[PDB]
């Protein structure tokens, strides 16, 4: 690498329910900014995600808002970067249906989600980390003054991400990933009550915090 | 027919003749340069290729889509080599002749027409590259409503006095000899092309509205589905397109209650060739 | 009477902004001239040997740090790695790290020219500084002997050589200002809490692996640990003036707010031991004059800026 | 835009290349001067081989010709392992012979595929 | 009926807008690490003024834009031109007189009235600009086809192809020529 | 196609959201398009197919394989994704290719065993895609022409392993498909045009196996201008219309 | 004064401070300081007087810079609505011409040059914050300034200096020693420019190189030794 | 009932209508969305604040009103005030750059220190070169470009408007938006006597800052001379 420093070529690399926080607006050089982190038992996780826009775009013009979505990896390269582009491309589909994009013609939203930590002493995560990654960004498009139709939320029970809107009457989003064979219904129900509380603690934030 | 050639082949060793396109020369020999037909019309010798883009010519009618919003112009997808281009001064503005050019309207261009929309436009002239300018000032010209869009080879389109035709069912169509072909449901507009008319042409106050007619019942839709995959059916037996030959395509499709069934190759097959016999046994 | 957000003011006309600040004896950072922002910082929390009782398998993290200054912070993990080598104070025994900064700001792409600079002389002044020997990479190789005839057990000594390679990733968020400083201090902390892993072994050649558990101390030379500091030297312009109700300069510390960084050309940047000597010195006289008085004050400040941060914590 | 997909390869592949490129051109009906003809020939000790495959290309020095129609003008000369020199004008001989009846084979295709769709056409 | 009385929509955003607010705040050393932790003059948020500067001198440049812009000199300038050119227009085409009034006030309805004039013709302008046919060609007009437009601003109109004797050739000429040129004799 | 007016996206949404729904080309809901399959085309590969439909989207699929360990190679199967005019880094090719990856798994996508040649060794299977043209969401395409290659793929047979030089055994395994459909207002649809998808309200990607609904289920955006939100029951419809009609196209793609 | 003087940029400039003297190029009047202070390498140069002197810097220089009044060869590069594009140097900033800016020239009568024609023409216009502008006619009169089309020549690039002294200086013997042997025509370009045409090839090549290679040497004197090499026709 | 004055994302604001008499028509400003909700099986179309903060339902000429959200207790838009920075200057029109929509600076980090120790330009450092358009929407210090044209200068005398006298590089104008314009730019206006340079340096941003004096003159403090420009109205 010419622009980088990666030592020596001839050198190898060594080998060998949940409470909530959540805070907005701590990022000075961004437009939105979100700290949310989640203490489970036995697990415990925290991310950041930052807003920048509404920008320019390169190439001809756009009638409505363009949504960015990057998914960097934090400490440890925990995951694949096809995995971390397909789960990227999911959460543009979400915002894509709950952002307001009339409103940005010829304009770019970058949105970036840094997986800062991620360790779960128990002893196929993305799951898990899906429904944090979709209310960061939800409360830092809110910090960015990025108009929404709703709070996008969500929630995860065996495998399944479920992510709703409008009090969880209809459905923005669905991951679907293996983790195991169950109806989906009760699926469903978990997930939304996850969704239901996390969208009372991300209002709440939002009222005494913006 | 004619004489089949190959880029590089000798086509005449005299010099009397002009040179058209599909031709170049040395001296007194003159070669092709593409692989189809040699066309000899009075003194002109071209050679005409079997395949190629639409190439707008001065007076054709054409559908294209709004590709740019530029300074004072649109830049239009025609489907040829080139987008062509469309002149705000080109263009007809809400009213009657009466209103001046303005800059305010320069500057809100895209009430008007913005990129995506589909317009019906004339070719006025052409530039040095072969690049076609439009114009849409007749009323028959405008923005594209009330139906679905298709398109051919340009090639398959036979030419005629009109390309806008009135067929069965209460669904105009717009042929553009580019390829690009409207079908829509039939406007009062459309029913006066036979041989309170002028608050009619006026009452078209608005050929810039986004806003479909609010009734279009099912039947036209049906129709507007049956219209399409018949005249695709006659794209895919490489038949020319003329109107007899559609609404012969659309009765003859009539045999199968389902539109759906109209996608499948041998049925597109049969509708060609049921065409085809009846026109030659007529 | 028209009116402009310090912020947009600090858009429009930085070097207006500046004067006008400096004018009621502030700074467009809210800070006065000679005041530097406080640091909180968070070490080893990152590390695989972060919980000495519950050491994580998966983190292959050999030191950890998180700085926080004003509002920017820095995240440092080391991470290692081993090479095979090949066949005093002088420079020739001496190592580095190999740092990848990666500075948050909106772009998405390769390196730019403050990342690869502030990389490459992180790199070269640890060399110069002389805070890592090339001794204390060395490793010293245990060997896998087999337990009777069923398994494996290691002995370490209380025959190839090999030496260990440490990388360095620094993030950092929030950026409002130069942000070398806070990579440099973050990466000497880091550093400090660095464990370098045992290893064993078991034209044909075996590799060498690393131990789970067990690690030595990375033995640095902390008498050569130093600091960072930067200072700005701004020449006072008359007319931008306020009221407050013949030409001056005056030195600033710890730059920061873009007004300040956009406007000031005159730096220094200081690498100070709490000891009393200098590890690094850069002078850039872009605007106004660099005085010698400018200089000691600047060497005064980068010493006591580095007696504090070296006993501010344990 | 020309958009080549090699889908199987067993040497001589620039040839190749260039006899697909020409073929695709004059179906697009876009103009051009002439025909272009692309052959390999390897040279194994005094004796040249035509159309050399894969087997061929390793252990033996090759050469590539893009040929203009039947012309004995050169668009391309590619030799990118070593060959002696006074030896290297027979390999051209057949080269260029060889191209030739590439030609020949291409414009026997078009042709056909000509006469074929301007009778089915008509009518 | 799928639609909801006003009541009854206001009832479903009651319900809607409904959620659990709670106070206080939720360990988590991270989210605390990273939140940790005057200026009455205003004269230092304005445009660049001197501090060497005088009194006396600000006074003027306050004096000087407290005066009309260039623009609102040739604008109120146009604005007045246009007002006896479009009066001295429909007086040619209307006679001017006071007080009696044969039907077929000076103005087409002490001289000073002219304000009644003016009051007049701004309602023909509010009259006009108003529906939305016309707004266009009278946006695109310039001050004398725009003054023929007022001239002759429900039935009247013809598709453009108290009294005077001629006010069409008048009129439809000044339409087209744009020029006051056959008022001017 | 792609970039209609707003008012063909008008139309053509209020003729797909009617009921029942009116597609631009008559189509039922559960109605596919007419596609041809091609076989055993390239020698040099273990299996190999080519799909065409008649919007003129191609796709060509390459089955290759190699000899590995399975303590090295946890994964013994691997799906390299190529769309023409898109660069290997491009967001949608990754999201394709992890998504097939992840229907493919030899954990449950297929049966790993099938591949086992001896307590140490295997077949690693190599699925190579090229997307020659596309003018909607591919992934059934590629899930079809997979499926075809792989019911006609032939391996070296078995006897360090040494090979049978001329005799080679057929592959036997039960491929997945992948199916894509459009949520159009309250409507399903199978095989969604290009029309289709620049106005349906959202997408659901259905993985299928052995006639079960399998994983990956995905939701997707089939455009940017009219992704909304959906009621479950029509996910329900999805998967309900899946398991109907899935039984066919499996009959369909495996009579040879 | 009369007596030029080698200078350095930041040395002190030794001119009499009460005379009033109006300043060329190499000497910048900084905007913050309002110090009088010279920018540029090379030799002072003060004129006599006259209602004020002038002082300049004359600078080796390679790189032309668009001032008014300069007599200029440009190439035209680029066609637009109102106005050529051209291009007077390589990798720097074009030049507008405008299609009025000719000899009996209207909205219905345009000047017939094409993209690789080579023009001489006039600095009419060179602000500091717009695109130069040249001419090629008498902006005050609008008839023909023995500016146009330059046809089948050949074109040499040349220093500044050496364009400079080519053009004001008549004392410089490099066009005598060229009329010593042919008969040609020359255009001079300020830009650094210079257009040969002889009657025959043979002649117009050998110019090409006499020039070239003059210009290559400092020394002026050696000049005809040179021409007559280079006109006995070597190779 | 009361408009609820806090507002969020997904909160529903009132009906589309409402009487209390005659009937409100409620229209979705900045900040709010109509939205048809569905409840009960049934619909109800409802404005929806997409924002934070305070709703405001303020009231403009069976009569309609504007319900909005202001953010406390952007996108440059037709109408919205801009301050912008004059990055070139030709006869017919002026570049700018938007630096801040309507006190808000645009974009927030303009990539100081990006590219270096000297003065560069937003794109002018290595970071340029590399830049993954395919990832992201624009670069480091990419900002929204604009221009105003010299008819759109002035209000009245837009024929013969000399943008040189107007505006000069580096100067801090302050504009209207008129249009969306294209990709690239977008169309603004000076028009206005709140409208047109509010900040700008003698020697063309080289020298000290100068403040306005007259509607067409500014001048500086130290030197005294006076240079032309189209100064917005302070106070
Ligand atoms: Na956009
Ligand atoms: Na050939």
């Amino acid at each position: 690498d010419r622009r980088r420093l990666l030592g020596p070529a001839a050198a190898k690399p060594m080998a060998f329910e949940q409470e909530l926080s959540l805070h907005t607006g701590f990022i000075e050089n961004c437009n939105g900014s979100a700290l949310v982190e989640a203490r489970s038992l036995g697990h415990q996780t925290s991310l950041i995600t930052a807003v920048y826009g509404p920008r320019s775009i390169r190439g001809s013009f756009t009638s409505q808002g363009t949504i960015s979505i990057q998914l960097k990896n934090g400490l440890l390269e925990k995951y694949n970067t096809n995995e971390l582009k397909e789960v990227s491309s999911f959460l543009m589909g979400i915002f894509n249906s709950v952002v307001n994009l009339s409103r940005y013609p010829k304009s770019g939203i970058d949105i970036f989600v840094y997986l800062t930590y991620d360790k779960d002493l128990t002893n196929s995560q993305i799951s898990s980390l899906i429904p944090h990654c979709i209310t960061s960004i939800t409360l830092a498009l809110a910090d960015a003054g990025i108009e929404l139709v709703d709070m996008a939320g969500a929630g995860e029970a065996n495998g399944t991400v479920v992510s709703f809107i409008k009090n969880g009457e209809e459905i923005v989003g669905f991951w679907k990933d293996d983790g195991d064979d169950e109806d989906l219904l009760e699926c469903l129900d978990r997930c939304k009550e996850q969704y239901n509380r996390y969208r009372d603690l991300m209002i709440s934030c939002l009222m005494n915090q913006e | 027919d004619s004489q089949i050639v190959t880029p590089g082949e000798l086509v005449t060793d005299d010099p009397i003749w002009m040179r058209g396109h599909g031709t170049y020369f040395l001296d007194n020999m003159t070669y092709s340069s593409v692989a189809g037909t040699v066309s000899r019309v009075n003194r002109l010798l071209s050679v005409i290729p079997l395949k190629g883009r639409y190439a707008p010519e001065t007076g054709d009618h054409v559908v294209g889509r709004i590709a740019e919003v530029g300074n004072k112009r649109w830049k239009v997808d025609i489907g040829g080599k080139q987008h062509a281009v469309l002149m705000l001064g080109s263009v007809n503005l809400p009213g009657g002749i009466l209103r001046r050019k303005s800059e305010s309207d320069e500057l809100q261009m895209r009430s008007f027409l913005k990129e995506g929309d589909l317009l019906n436009a004339e070719v006025q002239s052409l530039f040095q590259d072969g690049s076609a300018s439009l114009h849409t000032r007749s009323l028959k010209y405008g923005k594209l409503r009330n139906g679905m869009f298709c398109q051919v080879p340009s090639s398959l389109i036979v030419r005629a006095k009109n390309h806008t035709h009135n067929l069965p069912g209460n669904i105009t169509v717009v042929l553009g000899v580019n390829g690009y072909i409207w079908l829509r449901k039939t406007s009062q507009m459309d029913l006066a092309r036979d041989t309170i008319t002028r608050l009619e042409e006026e009452s078209s106050w608005q050929i810039y509205s986004d806003e479909n007619d609010p009734s279009i019942s099912n039947n036209i839709r049906q129709a507007i589905c049956r219209y399409a995959n018949v005249i695709k059916a006659l794209a895919f037996c490489e038949i020319g397109i003329t109107q007899q030959r559609i609404v012969s395509a659309y009765e003859a499709s009539m045999v199968y209650s389902n539109v759906g069934e109209l996608i499948e190759k041998n049925v597109m097959e049969s509708i060609g060739s049921d065409i085809l016999t009846a026109e030659k046994m007529r | 009477p028209i009116t402009f957000p310090p912020e947009v003011l600090a858009r429009i006309s930085p070097e207006l902004s500046l004067q006008r600040h400096l004018s009621l004896g502030i700074r467009p950072c809210l800070r006065k001239y000679e005041e530097f922002r406080d640091v909180a910082i968070e070490n080893n929390t990152l590390s695989r040997y972060a919980d000495a009782g519950n050491i994580d398998t998966k983190n292959n993290i050999l030191g950890s740090n998180v700085l926080k200054s004003g509002k920017t912070i820095v995240i440092t993990s080391i991470t290692g790695g081993i090479i095979e080598e090949t066949s005093e104070d002088i420079i020739a025994n001496y190592a580095s790290v190999y740092p990848v900064v990666e500075v948050e700001r909106g772009r998405v792409g390769a390196c730019t020219d403050e990342e690869m600079t502030i990389s490459q002389k992180l790199h070269d002044s640890i060399l110069h500084s002389r805070i890592l020997p090339k001794k204390a990479l060395k490793v010293k190789a245990g060997v896998r002997s087999a337990n009777e005839d069923g398994t494996f057990s290691v002995l370490y000594p209380d025959k190839r050589k090999w030496s260990y390679v440490l990388y360095a990733k620094i993030v950092v968020l929030s950026r409002t200002g130069p942000v070398f400083d806070l990579c440099w201090n973050s990466l000497m902390y880091a550093l400090q809490s660095v464990k370098l892993p045992r290893a064993f072994i078991d034209r044909e050649t075996y590799e060498i692996i690393c131990d789970q558990t067990k690690s030595v101390p990375l033995m640095i030379n902390a008498k050569n640990i130093a600091f960072a500091s930067n200072y700005g030297i701004v020449e006072l312009d008359p007319e931008c003036q306020l009221q407050n109700s013949k030409l001056n300069t005056v030195l600033i510390a710890d730059l920061d707010t873009e007004a300040e960084e956009t406007s000031i050309h005159s730096t220094i940047s200081i690498l100070a031991a709490p000891s009393g000597n200098y590890k690094q010195l850069t002078l850039m006289g872009g605007g106004a004059k660099i005085t010698p008085e400018m200089i000691k004050r600047s060497l005064l400040l980068s010493r006591v800026r580095a007696d504090d941060l070296s006993t501010r914590f344990n | 835009d020309i958009e080549i997909h090699v889908l199987e390869q067993d040497g001589g592949i620039m040839g190749s290349l260039i006899n697909g490129i020409t073929l695709a051109l004059i179906d697009a009906g876009i103009s051009m001067f002439d025909y272009i003809s692309g052959i390999s020939v390897g040279l194994y000790d005094t004796t040249p081989l035509l159309d050399t495959n894969s087997l061929e290309e390793n252990a033996m020095s090759t050469v590539t010709l893009g040929v203009v129609g039947k012309s004995e003008k050169l668009s391309l000369l590619l030799v990118e392992d070593k060959i002696p020199l006074d030896r290297l004008e027979n390999v051209l001989a057949i080269g260029i012979a060889g191209a030739h009846r590439v030609r020949d084979l291409m414009d026997e295709e078009l042709r056909k595929h000509a006469q074929k769709r301007v009778s089915n056409a008509s009518a | 009926d799928d639609k909801l009385n006003l009541e009854e929509s206001w009832k479903a955003i009651k319900e809607m807008n409904h959620y659990c607010f709670l106070k206080n705040d939720p360990d988590f050393a991270f989210t605390n690490f990273i939140i940790k932790d005057k200026k009455h003059n205003n004269e230092l948020l304005g445009i660049f003024v001197p501090c060497n500067l005088p009194k006396t001198t600000r006074k003027v440049a306050i004096e000087n834009f407290n005066r009309p812009s260039p623009d609102d000199i040739i604008q109120s300038a146009q604005l007045n031109a246009f007002n006896m050119n479009i009066f001295e227009m429909l007086r040619i085409d209307e006679g001017l007189r006071l007080k009696i009034y044969k039907d077929t006030i000076g103005i087409g309805h002490k001289d000073e009235a002219e304000k009644l004039f003016n009051q007049d013709v701004d309602a023909a302008v509010r009259g006009i600009l108003r529906n939305a046919k016309l707004k266009p060609v009278y946006d695109s007009l310039d001050a004398v086809r725009r003054a023929a437009l007022i001239n002759m601003v429900a039935g009247f109109t013809n598709s453009l192809r108290n009294q005077t004797p001629n006010r069409a050739k008048r009129v439809i000429t000044t339409f087209r020529t744009g020029t006051w040129d056959a008022y001017k004799n | 196609h792609m970039s209609l007016s707003v008012a063909e996206k008008s139309y053509l949404y209020d003729s797909l959201a009617s009921t029942p729904s009116i597609r631009p080309d008559g189509r039922l809901p559960h109605q596919f398009r007419p596609i041809e399959i091609f076989t055993d085309f390239l020698p040099s590969s273990n299996g190999s197919s080519r799909i065409i439909a008649s919007d003129g989207s191609e796709c060509i699929v390459s089955i290759k394989s190699k000899v590995v360990d399975h303590h090295v190679e946890n994964e013994l199967l691997q799906v390299d994704v190529d769309i023409a005019g898109q660069r290997d880094d491009a967001l949608v090719v990754e999201t394709i290719t992890s998504l097939l990856n992840k229907v493919l798994k030899s954990g449950s996508g297929v049966d790993s065993s099938k591949l086992q040649l001896t307590k140490k060794y295997s077949f690693k299977i190599f699925v190579d895609v090229l997307v020659i043209s596309s003018h909607s969401h591919p992934i059934s395409l590629i899930s079809f022409a997979i499926y075809s290659a792989l019911n006609s793929t032939y391996l070296p047979k078995l006897i360090l392993p040494t090979f049978h030089d001329y005799d080679m055994v057929k592959l036997d395994i039960n491929p997945p498909l992948v199916f894509i459909l459009a949520v159009v207002g309250n409507n399903m649809l199978l095989d969604p045009a290009a029309n289709e998808s620049e106005v349906a309200n959202n997408g659901l990607i259905i993985s299928w196996s052995n006639g079960k609904i399998t994983s990956p289920i995905r939701s997707v955006a089939l455009n940017d201008s009219n992704v909304k939100s959906f009621k479950p029951h029509l996910l329900k419809q999805g998967l309900a219309m899946v398991e109907k009609y899935a039984p066919d196209v499996v009959r369909s793609l495996e009579n040879l | 004064d009369s007596m030029s003087t080698f200078i350095f940029p930041g040395d002190s400039f030794p001119v009499d401070p009460t005379t009033p003297v109006k300043l060329g190029p190499g000497i910048y009047c900084d905007p913050n300081t309002q110090e009088i202070r010279p920018v540029n390498t090379g030799v002072l140069h003060v004129s006599a007087k006259g209602k004020v002197q002038t002082a300049y810097i004359d600078y080796s220089s390679k790189r032309y810079i668009p001032s008014v009044n300069d007599f200029v060869i440009g190439v035209i590069i680029g066609t637009f609505s109102d106005s050529y594009k051209v291009s007077l140097q390589n990798f720097s900033s074009s030049v507008s011409l405008s299609y009025m800016a000719f000899p009996n020239a209207s909205k219905k009568n345009r000047p017939t040059l094409q993209v690789g024609d080579l023009v001489y023409a006039r600095v009419c216009t060179a602000e500091k914050e717009l695109e130069a502008e040249i001419e090629c006619f008498d902006s005050t009169t609008g008839r023909d300034a023995g500016f146009g089309i330059l046809e089948d020549g050949m074109i040499i690039d040349v220093n500044l200096n050496f364009a400079r002294q080519l053009l004001f200086n008549n004392d410089f013997p490099l066009l005598k020693v060229l009329a010593a042997h042919t008969k040609f025509e020359v255009a001079i370009g300020l830009n650094g420019k210079i257009w040969v045409k002889c009657e025959e090839l043979s002649n117009t090549l050998a110019c090409y190189r006499t020039i070239m290679e003059c210009c290559q040497k400092n020394d002026t004197a050696a000049f005809k030794d040179i021409a007559k090499r280079q006109f006995k026709e070597i190779l | 009932f009361q408009f609820p004055e806090i507002a969020y994302p997904g909160k529903l604001i009132c009906p589309q209508y409402g009487t209390e008499d005659i009937i409100f028509n409620y229209v979705p400003g900045p900040g709010t969305k109509l939205i048809q909700y569905e409840h009960n099986g049934r619909t109800l179309e409802a404005i929806t604040a997409t924002l934070v903060g305070t709703v405001r339902c303020e009231e403009e000429k069976v009569k309609n009103i504007l319900v909005s959200v202001l953010p406390g207790t952007n996108l440059p838009k037709e109408g919205d005030i801009v301050l912008t920075r004059v990055t070139r200057l030709s006869l017919q029109r002026a570049n700018v750059e938007i630096l801040a929509v309507e006190d808000k600076p645009s974009p927030i980090d303009s990539g100081i220190g990006s590219n270096g120790s000297g003065i560069v330009a937003a794109g002018g450092g290595s970071g340029a070169a590399t830049f993954s358009v395919s990832q992201a929407s624009s670069d480091l210090g990419e900002t929204f470009r604009g221009i105003i044209r010299s008819q759109d200068v002035r209000s009245t005398d837009r024929d013969r408007v000399k943008v040189i006298e107007c505006f000069k590089p580096g100067d801090i104008v302050r504009a209207q938006v008129l249009s969306l314009g294209d990709g690239t730019n977008y169309y603004l206006t000076t028009a206005r006597n709140d409208l047109g340079v509010v900040f700008a340096r003698a020697a063309n941003g080289a020298g000290g800052l100068m403040y306005a004096t007259d509607w067409q003159m500014m001048t500086s403090p130290v030197t005294g001379a006076t240079e032309k420009r189209k100064c917005a109205k302070p106070f």
